[PDB]
């Protein structure tokens, strides 16, 4: 139910399984040998982004989970500049 | 360290890269932190810079996949007493490997491939029509 | 709909939860999810405590105030109560 | 002075002396010298003062200007107003052309430029022989002026007396030992050239002359170009010359008959059937040596008629007036062969006549054989394909049902057409690629007309899959406008152009269907114009939202769903969203929206003007480029 | 072919149609409350609708509509098919 995704600065961030499904990277990491079928931990280990990253993309999971279909009320994300250009290719890496 | 093309050796990422692929087409067990750092080194090859080593992977990745197949279909040739129990685990063992290899290279596949060549499971299942089952099609219906 | 952003020095869940509810509930949740004894859940909001009967949209966080695109932290120091010792995220790279 | 050069040309259009005194003078040589050697651009086209003088009658003024200074003749400008418009012609080729006879004498008697080759080499005896005045032809060749300058394409000015009404031109040409057998580019030996437009006397005096009789460039003799444009006192004229034999003569006769029959302008059944019948009995009217007919197999176009090999069967097809009407084609193509150029006309008209008599069937095979025809001379189809058009279109608005392999067959017509247009363009630099551009332009709507009738077609599998290989085919060749328009972009674009004729009450843009067609046979659903608007750029600023909202919705969805993206920016970094413009397409797009974190932080990547070059994969450079 | 598999917990046969072609009309206010057994599966086909047929609003007769009911409360005897 709850998949753990490591930083690579030792950082851990737990997130809902179908939170973390919604990036076609993650998905492939779970499937595949090593699923861990602990049912609470399923730990990825991402070597190469950094912890600020991995918190805004478990925030854009949970973003996009309660807004994937609502009303024209669909707050905007809140992207720092120096966030950015990072995120980027972190999105890339994820499929997100 | 981080998601920067980046100068990369392709003869060590290879190698490491082989090792595990192999070992998830054979359905052995493979540290599931290798799986993930596979993952990155996938992600390196694929957008290295300034070379963008998508075609020279994309070959080499047909050329262990032939190998392999290759070597598989001498090995159900010369077991011809159990031919298909072999040919039945075999593809069982390679069915799962393609499958988790191309879960592997999903950004082989989204990035490169189709954004033509086929996909990494795709070629998985070709060529083991094309040198596993074409050649072995008559021993194999007619058993 | 209240989404909160638990830390604990480097580990980080995400957890959605209602407006009007009690805590008890929360540190269920989380001793279900971290695997922990259930008497060291001492959550902090901007390192302070906070009672455990009290809802926790009066607690400091509420629908304006905690967002899926920008949750509020929530410490959650276990008892060997440990000090309050959550890891700052790494600083982004200064962009030129 | 430009203002000086215009109030100098105003001066001597109105062929004045005291204001172009006034305007020529009190001033230093160097200035005077460029005001007289330099043109005046009006409406688009430059001339010189003295064009102007010449053009309107008004010789006193440059008289005066020849007496008064020392302007010269060999100023560069255009020849005419009458559809050529082409310059480096002088200001005696123009005099001569202008039809006055006081302007080119004096130009003459003061540094005269008889002698004088333009880009095409067309010497001032072109010009007068157009006008046809004799006496500036008399004073230009008494003027010691070679009369055999030949242009590029060897257009003699025999010829282009001959063309028009000018037989004295001619005539004074020819007793002064003219050109008695000179080709042209076609090969035409002013024979060609002169039964084209009939003049009787003309072709007299080149008989008298002796101008011989040989086939031109398309293998026709000047006696089949007489039978050809249904003219038959030249006719008669060619026949009478002793040497042309029974078998030209017999085949002069038959095809004179065929274009009888078939002709805009001289129209005439009963006089075909007379022709005819007139042919087969010098054929059958002795019995030995005689002239069998070398009958051509039966084509499905015309029929299946088998010519007539029989007085009998011509009898009995006499007072059957489509029968005649075939027979006349079947033979002209026989005698004018498949490859000529003038052998399309004519079954292009019978095809029109029968189209409006509702007979939609006939017509299209006729026009199909035309289409055939003309794509195997390799010539621009494009006029051709629009008729094609426009009868798909009449056949559906009159709720008449059109046959999917005749689709099938103009749409690979049209691809090939296409194609050829594609390598025109390429080829042509500048020659006429303005034509080229608007002929490709003509080729793509059409096309794309084409494909919308055949989406409110009902076809077979087997048709469904010809029409949708022709499209694919034309699909990965990426056809482009002159504004990068895709044919996506055009499907799309409300703006897309539609013919006046029945096409307006079929072929209405935007349409889901072709978009959805062009989607399933693979259209590059994110390709962009030269403005940089996607195919979801063009539909979000439609600005009838609710009018046709079932076609606005179906292709919306068609769009994203094929893969554009919802987010992309054009040249000017503006998202379909604020390109939208309307309410309803906002509220579509957004709906269709498919959120992604990529977007999101390439949007905050190009908003921030963040440095992306070479931080990030080659294949997020573009990502970032149009998000 | 949800991420999560929903759980219904009812037999969904809803009878869709059109809104200018039908002759039902609504209007009266008719103010209703959709049950909360049934709240799952009305909440579900909104996102299917606005999923595969986009710009489509469905606002829902409260009249022409029965199904089965669940009577836990009643001891659940002999099933029955109501409004």
């Amino acid at each position: 139910m709850y998949v753990k995704l490591i930083s690579s600065d030792g950082h851990e961030f737990i997130v809902k399984r179908e939170h973390a499904l919604t990036s076609g990277t993650i998905k492939a990491m779970l499937s595949g040998p090593g699923q861990f079928a602990e049912n609470e931990t399923n730990e990825v280990n991402f070597r190469e982004i950094p912890s600020h990253v991995l918190s805004k993309v478990c925030m854009y999971f949970t973003y996009k989970v309660r807004y994937t279909n609502s009303s024209t009320e669909i707050p905007e994300f809140p992207i720092a500049p120096e966030i950015a250009l990072e995120l980027l290719m972190a999105a890339n890496f994820l499929d997100c | 360290t981080s998601l920067k093309p980046r100068v990369v050796d392709f003869d060590e990422t290879w190698n490491k890269l082989l090792t595990t692929i192999k070992a998830v087409v054979m359905l052995e067990y493979v540290e599931r932190a290798t799986w993930n750092d596979r993952f990155s080194d996938i992600y390196a090859l694929c957008v290295a810079y300034p070379e963008p080593l998508g075609e020279r992977l994309y070959t080499e990745t047909k050329i262990f996949l032939e190998n392999h197949v290759r070597h598989l279909h001498k090995r159900v040739l010369e077991s011809e007493e159990q031919v298909l129990v072999m040919y039945h685990r075999y593809w069982e063992e390679y069915s799962k490997g393609a499958d988790y290899m191309d879960c592997l290279y999903r950004y082989l596949n989204t990035q490169f491939i189709k954004k033509p060549l086929m996909e990494i499971g795709e070629l998985a299942l070709d060529m083991w029509r094309k040198l596993m089952v074409e050649p072995l099609q008559a021993i194999l219906i007619r058993m | 709909d209240v989404f909160l952003m638990i830390r604990r020095h480097k580990t980080t869940i995400f957890t959605d939860a209602k407006e009007s509810s009690t805590v008890f509930e929360l540190k269920r949740i989380v001793e279900g999810i971290l695997k922990r004894p259930p008497d060291e859940q001492r959550l902090y909001k901007d390192d302070q405590l906070l009672d455990d009967g009290k809802t926790l949209g009066e607690c400091g966080f509420t629908s304006q105030t905690a967002r899926p695109q920008a949750p509020a932290t929530v410490g959650l120091a276990f008892r060997a109560f440990e000090a309050l010792c959550i890891e700052p995220f790494s600083s982004p790279p200064e962009l030129p | 002075m430009e203002g000086l050069a215009g109030y100098v040309y105003k001066a001597a259009s109105e062929g004045k002396v005291l204001t172009l005194a006034a305007l020529l003078l009190n001033r230093s040589e160097s200035d005077i010298r460029y005001l007289l050697g330099y043109v005046s651009q009006q409406g688009g086209q430059r001339s010189t003062p003295l064009i102007i003088a010449a053009r309107n009658g008004h010789a006193k003024v440059v008289r005066l200007l020849l007496e008064h200074y020392r302007v010269q003749t060999q100023q560069t400008g255009t020849v005419r107003f009458d559809g050529y418009v082409i310059d480096g012609a002088t200001a005696l080729w123009c005099a001569a052309g202008a039809g006055h006879f006081e302007v080119v004498k004096l130009l003459v008697s003061h540094g005269a430029n008889v002698n004088h080759t333009t880009v095409t080499n067309s010497t001032p005896l072109r010009a007068a022989c157009f006008d046809g005045r004799l006496d500036i032809v008399k004073y230009l060749v008494e003027n010691n002026a070679n009369i055999s300058i030949a242009n590029k394409y060897d257009n003699t000015c025999l010829m282009i007396a001959a063309y028009k009404g000018h037989t004295d031109v001619v005539r004074y040409l020819l007793e002064q030992r003219a050109d008695p057998n000179a080709k042209a580019h076609c090969g035409a030996t002013a024979l060609h050239f002169a039964a084209e437009a009939g003049h009787i006397d003309i072709v007299k005096e080149l008989i008298k002359w002796r101008a011989a009789i040989v086939v031109n460039g398309h293998g026709m003799t000047p006696l089949k170009v007489a039978a050809e444009s249904c003219k038959a006192d030249v006719v008669e004229l060619l026949l009478s010359h002793a040497d042309c034999d029974r078998r030209s003569r017999i085949e002069a006769l038959e095809l004179l008959g065929a274009s009888f029959a078939n002709d805009r302008e001289n129209y005439d059944i009963i006089k075909t059937y007379h022709y005819l019948y007139l042919a087969m009995l010098e054929r059958f009217q002795d019995g030995d040596n005689i002239l069998e007919k070398e009958v051509l197999p039966p084509i499905h176009a015309y029929g299946n008629r088998t010519e007539c090999r029989n007085p009998q069967e011509l009898e009995s097809i006499r007072q059957d007036r489509d029968a005649l009407h075939m027979e006349g084609l079947i033979v002209r193509e026989r005698i004018l062969g498949a490859d000529n150029i003038d052998v399309s006309h004519p079954i292009i008209y019978r095809g029109a006549v029968y189209a409006d008599n509702m007979e939609f069937e006939q017509c299209i095979k006729l026009w199909l054989h035309a289409l055939h025809l003309r794509q195997k001379g390799n010539r621009n189809t494009h006029k051709d394909l629009l008729r094609f058009a426009q009868v798909f279109s009449q056949m559906i608005h009159l709720n008449e049902t059109v046959k999917a392999p005749d689709i099938e067959c103009v749409l690979r017509c049209s691809v090939l057409e296409i194609e050829q247009s594609m390598n025109r363009v390429k080829n042509i630099s500048d020659a006429d690629v303005h034509n080229a551009m608007d002929n490709y332009e003509c080729n793509l709507y059409t096309f794309l007309y084409l494909v919308c009738i055949s989406t409110k077609t009902q076809c077979s599998e087997e048709d469904q899959c010809k029409i949708n290989k022709q499209i694919y085919n034309l699909i990965h060749l990426d056809p482009r406008t002159r504004e990068g328009f895709t044919l996506l972009h055009l499907a799309v674009n409300s703006n897309t152009p539609v013919d006046d004729f029945h096409t307006n009450d079929v072929c209405s843009f935007p349409n889901a269907l072709v978009t959805k067609l062009l989607l399933d046979c693979g259209a590059e659903v994110n390709a962009v114009d030269n403005e940089g608007n996607s195919a979801l750029h063009i539909i979000v600023q439609y600005n009838r939202p609710i009018s046709d909202f079932l076609t606005l919705h179906s292709i919306i969805i068609s769009l994203v769903e094929a893969g554009a993206h919802t987010d992309m920016t054009n040249k000017q970094n503006k998202t379909p969203l604020d390109k939208s413009t309307t309410g309803v397409s906002e509220i579509l797009l957004k709906t269709q929206m498919k959120m992604s974190l990529k977007c999101l932080a390439a949007r905050a990547v190009r908003a921030n003007d963040i440095n992306y070059q070479d931080q990030i994969p080659r294949t997020l450079e573009e990502f970032v480029g149009f998000h | 072919n949800q991420d999560t598999v929903i759980d219904l917990g009812i037999s969904f046969q809803i009878y869709v149609l059109q809104a200018g072609a039908w002759p039902l009309t609504q209007a009266p206010s008719s103010t209703f409350a959709i049950p909360q057994e049934l709240e799952k599966s009305v909440q579900m086909f909104e996102l299917f609708y606005s999923q595969h047929f986009s710009g489509r609003k469905l606002t829902w007769l409260h009249y022409l509509c029965t199904g089965e009911v669940k009577m836990n409360y009643l001891g659940k005897p002999y099933v029955a098919m109501v409004t």
